[PDB]
RNA sequence: GUUGAAGCUUGGUUCAAAGAACGUAUCAAG
RNA sequence: ACGAGAACAUACGUUCUUUGAACCAAGCUUCAACU
């Protein structure tokens, strides 16, 4: 319940109002372009960033041992080489995945190995779509 | 047992006659005086009671025993069925007997057949004194919670039970878990208010294809406006169709 | 005395059951399968049982049609499953159970799941617009164990009784069990089928049993 | 009275019916260029990239991007592969796959819901009315298919001919053509019969030959894929039938009924034109070939077979 | 001479039992279980306890039917549960008591509530549309420690009440407890039985207690 | 047991009659779509937020405490973030939200924290789907 | 000639209407 | 050497009976920025 990220805590009350604020911060400051110009990124790159977290989230939700898996890590490694491939073939996707600390959470949710840890960042990373669909 | 119609309870009656006791402080004046014309009065009043009350017991036949008679005192014994739809004609028999001058205070109670009788009338004689301070025309219906007015008893519930009687014996998958649900959000707004009249609202409109789409809305004004009256009058209807 | 049947449903595909009572990702599976509230398995209701083999008997016993009340209907029908008509309630002779799954021992020696998801959409017809949405449903190859009681009470229609509750199970199997059934889930069939009397021993105990692994 | 049928599926033509899984080209593929896809396994490659450190292909990924797909395995030094689940060969002219619906143990069937979308296509072909409340489809009791082997599977990337087969680099895992599928649908008589779901079989593959094929052959087209045949006349009557492989959008939508040049108007602009573009008569093909000529086989295409009990 | 019937009931199905029948939110589960207003936990009553073990005794200790009032049926059943007749009066040797949940901890180590909802519906044979019920049950596996006071007076026979009594609980372990049991719900099963005395210990203490303990 | 929400303060005494007068003033104020024509918001959604509270509702009745527990509030946090993906979607929820404030409710749900006050919202949230029903709403 | 070019997303429906279930019989009345 | 002394509102009793979380939904539509 803890999800020390980067530089600070979210817990399982505010991680809604964290993806709010982070994507406040977005459409704020929008990413210009390296040709000169604004995009965001589009619906269908961030929808692909919640299926490829849901696959995972679905075999760990019926499970309900709080240590993770030991394949279930691997599945979690497999996230962030996911993300590292889109991350690295698009710009606006890159600052998505730098701005919304979600390599850092990946990382953590690496280190903590709890099922709640991973619970709470899909929680973070659904509440990420829900506040991108609101704008 | 002879009537297996509604709930197997005995009723009781006791009443007396409203500002009696000043009546005869001040009886006849000085300048409109004789002497013979008072006493006309309370023999009327006296052999009204015991020769009309006798003829009226007799002429609709009801199941009703009686032990007193007077303007203080009167307690009749008999089945709810038929003592609580004597009130109201006691009520206009008195009413036109006096020219609408002398009305009635009464107190009407449900007891258990197999019940001591000097408890039923302590019991139900305290109920009408609860009614009778409310001095005002009322009767009280079986507690002192429940005290109504003559018009209001007679207007107001015995049309809001005659249009329950009238409308759910006309429907064969309503009646009466539809009345019981109705009755246990109503006797409960007392206390907390806008939650049950919200859920009041919603179901009568999940009911407003079966009791009727004009029915529901009788019910929901009529829970808004006047619904002590209402839920005397469904509370009557149940222990009248019971069996 | 009282007789206890026993055997197992063995699952040949999908079964989507039910639906929780718990919050859903957006993500993911909506309507989830029925589940045990404790150990987390998959549970078929005995509800649900309860209601497709009523169903399938009432609709069988009258020629194959129904469209009468649950308390309206055969008397073999009321004997075996109960009813609350306000004159005659015929005690339910007939007693299910919740039917958790039972080899999840097995199904952990090939290293898959107790349950898979199903990606399933909809193509709207005119313009082919399309719409996704994900269910979850039972691994097939699955093996429930289920137990019914059978008040033993009469003698002269047991023998009646076990004949259509044996050809209940039967329409059964050719027929789904829960969920998108017509879109081809809960596909089910049974086997081991045993009779055992809880106490003492009924003495037509034969007869019964072959009538029920027939 | 719930006739019951063993309607097998013969591939006339390659089928998807995809399932939700997309792999890019470090995902997975192992498509060496002797003709062959492997696909691998997710747990057990990732839980031998991490017992051998891996943030070498994490950054090495980095380093190879785009290409990557077996010069990182077969030059790191470990050219092992038991961790491919199955293989499959492949149909070109190297990435973006996305693979077949599975079962649990990973052996491809086809979903009932999908020959129900499919029939639902072809039979309530009159004015779209026909919806959500419709009582026949409450009694087409379909079921999943018999659970097909492994070895019907093979690779095919997309690629339309519009003016010419333009090569997509979309790929997909399909039935190898004709390969047979049974199922088990079972449907009231009172409803729909075999009759019913035969001719309309029948003329919902005569509407999509005569209005789009036709006039897809009968604009500027060779029989230059030598393959692929026209081929109603000797089973106009047999009932093809298109389940859902990336089939075109006439396979889908039901309004080439009544007239061609209104509907073929109306959704080849405008139902193209929100999305994104402009073009003419007529709307645009789909095919899929296969290798010493090309042969161009039409995509998500089979053969209806309709046998009782 | 005033003895304590100490033992659990643990639960196999569902078991939704009691219930205020005022009015839910529109909202949410209809037909709660009773609890314990005090401590949350769900309970069951003495009285569904009693009314079931004297149901099912009554039907065996006739044996078969029962189409009986509660008081003139059987010596050996109005000796253990009382009777309320004019003259031919027994005062009830048993003594039920209120059974609240003791194992909430051990559900609490596997992390769910002690109660779950379970969505029913009910499929109309006309329309094929559905009616949804929330129903409110305890969880399969949970523990109900109970005890039940016998307050002896005669010695001839305590060990026919007791091994009556443990034909009443092993007759109630193949029948449901309470609620939606043909349905699939209520099937428990009774575990470590034990009697004990008030103070000091009484006499024949053992083969009371291994006729219970069987 | 206050919850000033957007315009009002509503406690256990004036908070369905606000309900009342927020749905009387959509059914006669309705919603225009961005495509020209009338919208209304259809009888599922409006069903799937009430079962949405709901299945949390179901955890808070069985409470004696008043402050709600962390796994209380981490659904009630997930209530409101779904709450704004449905609204995402499709505008015509999004200005019944917008409208009749379940935003500013449950996060005064979320301020005050107390089991008083989530009770007060699903009374309130009940009623708007009891009046919805009631007035204007096909039954 | 070569190279992933990506975009659209449970929309859209429908719902405890359930039906029975508040209720006996023991001291009083005679 | 209290209108008092006694004196358990007690005994009997299943919130229970009947009810499928159902119904309708092809992971699919488009060919393209790209000598």
């Amino acid at each position: 319940t803890e999800l020390k990220i980067g530089n600070e805590k979210v817990n399982s009350t505010n991680f809604g109002d964290f993806a709010e604020k982070a994507i406040r911060g977005i459409n704020h400051k929008p990413f210009v372009n390296s040709k000169g110009g604004e995009q965001k990124i589009t619906t269908s790159k961030i929808r692909g960033i919640l299926e490829l977290v849901n696959k995972v989230y679905n075999r760990v939700i019926n499970t309900n041992d709080v240590e993770l898996s030991e394949n279930i890590l691997a599945d979690i490694a497999y996230i962030k080489v996911k993300i590292a491939y889109e991350s690295g073939r698009e710009p606006v996707v890159k600052d998505f995945i730098q701005r919304t600390a979600f390599t850092a959470a990946i990382t953590d949710v690496m280190n903590q190995r709890t099922r709640e840890s991973f619970l709470l960042f899909a929680r973070y990373v659904e509440s990420l779509i829900a506040y991108f669909k609101f704008y | 047992e002879e009537v297996e119609v509604g709930i197997n309870r005995l009723g009781v009656l006791r009443a007396d006659v409203d500002n009696l006791g000043q009546a005869f402080i001040n009886g006849i004046p000085d300048d409109y005086l004789s002497i013979s014309r008072t006493a006309t009065f309370s023999r009327a009043m006296s052999r009204f009671f015991k020769n009309y009350l006798n003829q009226l017991l007799a002429e609709k036949s009801y199941k009703i025993n009686v032990i007193y008679a007077g303007g203080d005192d009167l307690f009749m014994i008999g089945a709810w069925q038929d003592i609580l739809d004597f009130s109201i004609v006691l009520k206009q028999k008195f009413a036109d007997f006096t020219q609408n001058k002398l009305s009635i205070s009464a107190g009407i109670g449900m007891f258990r057949e197999k019940y001591p009788v000097a408890r039923m009338a302590s019991l139900t004689g305290d109920l009408e004194d609860a009614a009778k301070d409310y001095t005002k025309n009322a009767v009280t219906l079986f507690d002192a919670t429940n005290v109504f007015s003559w018009d209001t008893l007679e207007n107001d519930i015995f049309v809001k039970l005659d249009a329950i009687t009238k409308n759910f014996e006309k429907l064969d998958e309503t009646g009466k878990a539809f009345i019981y649900r109705l009755i246990d959000l109503l006797r409960g707004v007392n206390e907390n208010q806008q939650i049950n009249i919200a859920r009041l609202a919603y179901t009568l409109s999940r009911m407003e294809e079966k009791i009727g789409k004009t029915f529901a809305q009788e019910l929901y004004n009529w829970a808004n406006a006047d619904r002590k009256t209402l839920i005397m009058a469904l509370e009557i209807y149940i222990l009248k169709t019971r069996e | 005395m009282k007789l206890v049947i026993e055997g197992t449903i063995v699952l040949k595909t999908g079964m989507h059951i039910g639906g929780s009572s718990d919050f859903s990702a957006i993500g993911a599976v909506a309507s989830p399968v029925v589940r045990d509230t404790l150990t987390r398995l998959p549970l078929i209701p005995g509800s649900s049982l309860k209601g497709k083999m009523r169903y399938l008997l009432a609709k069988e016993l009258n020629n194959g049609i129904l469209l009468n009340e649950p308390n309206n209907d055969q008397d073999e029908i009321l004997r075996l499953f109960g009813s609350s008509e306000k004159d005659k309630i015929r005690r339910a002779r007939l007693k299910f159970n919740d039917i958790k799954l039972s080899n999840l021992a097995e199904l952990e020696t090939f290293n898959v799941s107790s349950t898979e998801v199903k990606f399933e959409n909809t193509i709207n017809r005119k313009t082919a617009v399309a719409n996704p949405r994900q269910i979850e449903r039972v691994i097939a190859g699955s093996k429930f164990d289920f137990e019914i009681f059978y008040n033993l009470d009469d003698i002269k229609e047991v023998e009646k009784d076990f004949e259509n509750i044996k050809q209940g199970f039967d329409l059964l199997e050719f027929d789904y069990l829960g969920g998108h059934g017509t879109r081809g889930s809960g596909r089910i069939a049974f086997e081991n089928l045993s009779v055992i009397t809880a106490v003492g021993n009924f003495e037509k105990i034969n007869t019964l049993n072959e009538i029920l692994g027939a | 009275m719930k006739k019951t049928y063993r309607v097998t599926l013969t591939a006339l033509g390659p089928i998807f019916i995809g399932g939700g899984e997309k792999l890019k080209k470090y995902e997975y593929i192992f498509d060496k260029q002797k003709k062959v896809a492997h696909m691998i396994d997710h747990t057990k490659f990732t839980k031998y990239l991490l017992e051998k450190n891996l943030l070498d292909d994490f950054t090495s990924r980095v380093n190879s991007h785009f290409d990557l797909y077996d010069y990182l395995v077969n030059k790191k030094g470990i050219v092992f592969m038991p961790l491919v689940k199955y293989s499959v060969p492949v149909a070109q002219f190297m990435n973006d796959l996305n693979t077949f619906v599975k079962d649990a143990f990973g052996r491809p069937y086809i979903p009932g819901s999908s020959l129900k979308g499919a029939l639902r296509t072809a039979i309530l072909n009159d004015l779209k009315e026909d919806t959500k409340e419709n009582e026949v489809f409450a009694h087409l009791q379909v079921s999943d298919s018999e659970t097909i082997d492994l070895e019907n599977l093979k690779v095919y990337q997309k690629v339309d001919y519009s003016k010419t087969a333009k090569p997509l680099p979309l790929y997909r895992e399909c039935l190898k053509p004709n390969t047979e599928i049974t199922f088990t649908v079972s449907f009231d008589d009172e409803y729909l019969t075999l009759k019913k779901i035969q001719n309309a079989l029948h003329k919902t593959y005569q509407h999509y030959y005569i209005k789009w094929l036709k006039g897809g052959k009968v604009g500027e087209t060779l029989i230059k894929g030598v393959t692929f045949a026209l081929d109603q006349p000797s089973q106009n009557q047999g009932e093809i039938i298109y389940i859902g492989g990336g089939a075109g959008f006439v396979s889908k939508t039901l309004h080439y009924k009544s007239k061609n040049r209104d509907q073929a108007r109306n959704d080849s602009f405008d139902i193209l034109k929100q999305l994104f573009r402009t073009t003419y008569s007529k709307m645009r093909s789909v095919p899929d070939n296969v290798p010493t000529g090309k042969h161009y086989l039409e995509m998500g295409k089979a053969r209806i077979k309709l046998e009782e009990l």
